[PDB]
């Protein structure tokens, strides 16, 4: 009350919650990127110099 | 990147030729000029029994 305003308690609790969610989202983004079809070149028609038709 | 969906083949394929040849190679039958069919796993046995010239 001397320094911090009224909503500082809710702001600090929401900051802890958002930091935990941000850590989880970063781990999730790293895992999805290392398992993604773009990274692993999956389900993409890789272009050939002749475009041979199987 | 989803799994691609190619367009289906809308024309004549090799399957008609393969199925017609496999039907003609079985269940005996007659040609247009010759005498009679001899099917697969029969004419190979006749070839083995009658032999082939060697050297």
């Amino acid at each position: 009350a001397q320094i911090f305003p009224r909503n500082a308690n809710l702001l600090s609790r929401l900051s802890i919650f958002a930091l935990v969610l941000l850590v989880v989202e970063g781990i999730l983004i790293l895992g999805v990127y290392f398992r993604s079809n773009y990274f692993r070149q999956v389900n993409v028609a890789i272009e050939q110099p002749v475009a041979f038709s199987h | 990147p989803f799994t691609p969906q190619p367009a289906p083949v809308t024309g004549n394929t090799y399957r008609t030729y393969v199925n017609d040849a496999r039907t003609l190679l079985n269940s005996y039958g007659y040609t247009m000029e010759g005498k009679v069919h001899i099917p697969i796993d029969r004419a190979m046995d006749l070839i083995v029994e009658r032999g082939l010239p060697v050297r």
